[PDB]
RNA sequence: UGUCGGCUCAUCACAUCCUGGGGCUGAAGCCGGUCCCAAGGGUAUGGCUGUUCGCCAUUUAAAGUGGUACGCGAGCUGGG
RNA sequence: GGAGGUUGGCUUAGAAGCAGCCACCCUUUAAAGAAAGCGUAAUAGCUCACUAGUCGAGUCGGCCUGCGCGGAAGAUGUAAC
């Protein structure tokens, strides 16, 4: 399994991008296959949007250099950071379509200057 | 649905097509002129895959994925054999600008961020062959 | 069932349950695996 | 006004069905029924068995034929051997589920299972109609007797009224014949087949006596001299001298025909005399009948197409061997031997029959009889046969039978293969053999020994054991 | 302290031949293979040979394997 | 969830992770073996390895050693304190 080390290896990852990262959201991704989100992984590499998946209990360690603490309420369940490196916002719309078709994950919630939404 | 590997514009009724006339019945003498459609494209004989989408009755769909990455590398490095034992009984020879374009005639079906990463997914399916890789 | 002295697993799915005082191996994957003794 | 058949499976429905249409509106082998669409007629005795013997003698006593199956338990093994005994001879094929009076009433299943065998029906893609009937409930006659008309849209005249005599015979009891051409006025001389004769009696189906004989009509004739087959011809002649000098003729040219087909039909002869080769295969096992066929599907394109007109699984019936001769074609058993009347029927004619136990020998045998460039007389031979008469297996070795040699000599130097049903089961070498418990190490033939074979020990009562020697 | 075989009469063990109850099966059914529990009751007639044995012929649900001074001559025989 | 190059190369009538021989890379990833097993004539189909959730405090295996348990069936009657 993984280790303590790379345990905290992880968490710098996300916290290096969460440092720079202006408007983040948080989905789920229980039910939808690998097959097709190798297709979302397509659109968000095409327009600089950064997806991930991690641990609950190690997004809250990450998430700290205040950038979206107002989400360590909703780290319940899956889950999965969609963080906008350009254009704020840009990784919604590729998640307001794609919900709706795949039938799958409430998009949880989303965090833009300090706003649960 | 089915899905098989046919020859580049024969798909004439034959072991290559046994199962379609028994998947759903279905007149197919009406599949070999659809894929005949789309021709040649690279003259008959390189191998194509299809994804036949079978519906109610015998409706039909096509798409006609790629050519597959063996017949090519084949083709482009001379034999029409791989080794029959890697390591040591080389077969063949490539350079990194053949495998630029056998990339970039696959830059659909290869899910690779970027073209440099779509090559080294080629030059290993390489170094199972025989062939070796260089400049 | 397979009656020897040296009765175990044959596969994950096997299980050493002792029953009255028996040593018994008892498997939901494959009816071939069950013993007795041992 | 066509001749159907009927045809189908093993209690699906046949006689039932017959029974009925012919009660709505005494067994000879015919019988007939007026409907308003017209006339039609049919044949008392059904199965693909009987259809393809008289038809394997240019007899050609068809033109209509329907399937019947069951909506439960629907398309079975010899169903589809039937609509290959169809399609081979060629007549459009109507077909009829019948069992519809059941709780399991779902002709849902039997559509797109019968459709995997180009029967597609018309709603998937138009080409032979479906009906539900019901010989029990009777729901059923009007639809399937107006289609077995609709579906005999061919030109279909001739049949001219007022024309020599011209029939086929059926049952070969005293006869019958169901006329193509002609009139049959009592009285008249007839030949029918090798065989003369005058018309005294002239039954009907019902046996009402009659004198004149319909244009497709059965009548039963009595006054000939005798019986002859089952698939022959009966025309009209004047001269008794006329007949006996065409029977002998007949006679003649039927001798030198059986030999001209035992030449030029060997799978050796094959390049010589397009031409499309046609196979009937018969495998031990669905697998290996699936994977051969689809190996011989396709076999050289611009000279010859090898196409495979039968293939099931089990012996080779004689139904089988009655299709491969009236096709012109070659029979091939892999794993699997042929049955007395298959023997009677091979023996008779010609229609090379040749046997095999890899996969890779039909193909490489059917390679160069297309290329015509094949050896002959290859791949071992038969040096003896044993009849298993009991199984007895002690608790220290058990394995030894009796047999009764039949017809060759078992000896220890040669390996064999022991056969149930006419399919064979295992294939090694003797570990044993020895008689009144004396190890002697060569059985004669017609003898009696007991035998037991290494690392197999499985032989019941009503085996057979061949001994066989690869010989090259 | 009379030694083979036959006859008459038996008695026990279970390492079960049949009948009885089961597990696995390369157990579809009818048949089987193998292992477990079970000793209540049954468990051939003849041809050859002094034979036990054996091989044959025809049966049977089956024609079990052993201990008892290789049971049994103050119970018989006397072929070896 | 357990994927894409990909039926990896050879062989083979057919060898598609799963008859046999040689390799055993790469890509998107949280993870997914050029595959540990069942299946097919070859496919198809079903599991596993691995990872993400849920549940909140113990859990997993080996070494030394005391006493026990199976392996363990006989002939007159318990009958090997
Ligand atoms: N329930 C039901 N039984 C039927 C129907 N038709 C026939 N049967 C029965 O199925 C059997 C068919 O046997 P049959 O056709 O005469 O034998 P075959 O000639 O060898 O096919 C008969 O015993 C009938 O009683 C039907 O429509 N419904
Ligand atoms: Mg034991
Ligand atoms: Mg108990
Ligand atoms: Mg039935
Ligand atoms: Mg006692
Ligand atoms: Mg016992
Ligand atoms: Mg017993
Ligand atoms: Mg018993
Ligand atoms: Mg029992
Ligand atoms: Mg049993
Ligand atoms: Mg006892
Ligand atoms: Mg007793
Ligand atoms: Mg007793
Ligand atoms: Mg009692
Ligand atoms: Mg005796
Ligand atoms: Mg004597
Ligand atoms: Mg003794
Ligand atoms: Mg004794
Ligand atoms: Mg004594
Ligand atoms: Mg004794
Ligand atoms: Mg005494
Ligand atoms: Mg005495
Ligand atoms: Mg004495
Ligand atoms: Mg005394
Ligand atoms: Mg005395
Ligand atoms: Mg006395
Ligand atoms: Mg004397
Ligand atoms: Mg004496
Ligand atoms: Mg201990
Ligand atoms: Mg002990
Ligand atoms: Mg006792
Ligand atoms: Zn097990």
């Amino acid at each position: 399994a993984i280790k303590l080390e790379d345990k905290k290896a992880i968490v710098a990852e996300v916290n290096e991008a969460a440092k720079a990262a202006l408007s983040a959201v948080v989905a789920d991704a229980r039910g939808v296959t690998v097959g097709a989100m190798t297709g979302l992984r397509k659109e968000a590499r095409e327009a600089g949007v950064y997806v991930k998946v991690v641990r609950n209990t190690l997004l809250k360690r990450a998430v700290e250099g205040t950038q979206f603490d107002v989400l360590n309420d909703v780290f319940k369940g899956p889950t999965l950071i969609a963080f906008s490196n350009e254009h704020p916002g840009a990784a919604a719309r590729i998640f307001r379509e794609f919900a709706k078709g795949q039938d799958k994950f409430e998009i949880k919630a989303a965090a833009f200057e300090g706003q649960f939404l | 649905y089915i899905k098989l590997q046919v020859k580049a514009g024969q798909a004439n009724p034959s072991p290559p097509v046994g199962p379609a006339l028994g998947q759903h019945g279905v007149n197919i003498m009406e599949f070999c002129k659809a894929f005949n459609a789309k021709t040649q494209g690279q003259e008959p004989g390189l191998p194509t895959p299809v994804i036949i989408t079978v519906y109610s009755d015998r409706s039909f769909t096509f798409e006609t994925k790629s050519t597959p990455a063996a017949v090519l590398l084949k083709k482009a490095a001379g034999i029409t054999s791989g080794s029959a034992r890697p390591n040591s009984q080389k077969v063949g020879t490539v350079t990194r600008a053949q495998l630029e374009e056998i990339a970039k005639t696959k830059q659909a079906d290869l899910t690779a961020a970027d073209l440099d990463a779509a090559v080294r997914t080629i030059a290993g399916s390489a170094r199972s062959m025989g062939l070796n890789v260089e400049g | 069932m397979k009656v020897r002295a040296s009765v175990k697993k044959l596969c994950r799915n096997c299980k050493i349950i002792r029953r009255d005082g028996i040593v018994r191996v008892i498997c939901s994957a494959e009816p071939r695996h069950k013993q007795r003794q041992g | 006004a066509p001749v159907v058949t009927v045809m189908g499976h093993v209690d699906h429905g046949k006689t039932s069905l017959l029974d009925y249409i012919r009660r709505a509106k005494q067994h000879i082998g015919a019988y007939h029924v007026e409907t308003e669409r017209g006339m039609v007629t049919f044949l008392d005795t059904p199965g693909h068995a009987a259809f393809t013997a008289m038809r394997a003698r240019g007899a050609q006593a068809t033109d209509i034929v329907i399937l019947v199956v069951a909506a439960d338990d629907g398309v079975m093994p010899q169903t589809q051997e039937a609509v290959q005994h169809a399609k081979a001879a060629g007549v459009p094929i109507v077909v009829a589920v019948n069992k519809i009076d059941k709780p399991e009433a779902n002709p849902d299943n039997i559509k797109n299972g019968l459709a995997a065998l180009d029967v597609i029906p018309e709603e998937w893609g138009g080409d032979a109609p479906f009906v539900p009937v019901s010989a029990k409930l009777g729901t059923g006659v009007d639809e399937l007797l107006e289609a077995v008309l609709l579906q005999a849209e061919v030109l279909e005249l001739k049949a001219t009224p007022s024309a020599p005599g011209r029939g086929v015979v059926v049952e070969s009891r005293v006869a019958t014949v169901l006329v193509q051409d002609g009139t049959l006025r009592q009285g008249d001389m007839v030949l029918v087949g090798i065989n003369y004769g005058r018309v005294r009696a002239m039954l009907d189906e019902n046996g009402k006596p009659i004198k004149e004989a319909g244009p497709s009509i059965p009548v039963e004739i009595l006054g000939l001299d005798g019986t002859p087959d089952a698939g022959d011809e009966m025309t009209v002649v004047a001269d008794e001298k006329k007949a006996r000098e065409v029977a002998l003729f007949r006679q003649g040219k039927f001798r030198e025909v059986k030999l001209a087909r035992a030449h030029a039909g060997k799978l050796e002869n094959i390049f010589e005399n397009k031409k499309t080769l046609n196979i009937v295969l018969k495998a031990d096992v669905r697998g290996s009948l699936e994977a051969l066929q689809g190996s011989l599907s396709g076999l050289g394109n611009d000279e010859v197409q090898v196409r495979v007109v039968g293939g099931g699984v089990g012996g080779i019936t004689e139904s089988d061997a009655n299709l491969a001769l009236a096709s012109n074609a070659v029979l091939f058993g892999f794993n699997v031997r042929a049955d007395a009347g298959a023997r009677k029927i091979v023996e008779a004619e010609g229609l090379d029959m040749r046997y095999y136990n890899v996969i890779y020998d039909i193909i490489e045998d059917v390679k160069k009889a297309l290329t015509g460039m094949l050896g002959s007389d290859l791949r071992e031979n038969i040096l003896g046969i044993a009849e298993v008469r009991d199984v007895f297996r002690s608790p220290k070795f058990g394995a030894i039978a009796g047999c009764m040699v039949t017809e060759g000599m078992v000896h220890r130097n040669r390996p064999i293969r022991v056969l149930r049903d006419d399919v064979v089961i295992f294939e090694g070498e003797l570990e044993s053999l020895r008689r009144f418990k004396d190890d002697v190490a060569e059985v004669r033939a017609g003898m009696e020994c007991g035998i037991g074979v290494k690392s197999y020990n499985d032989v019941k009562v009503g085996d057979k054991i061949e001994v066989f020697e690869k010989v090259e």
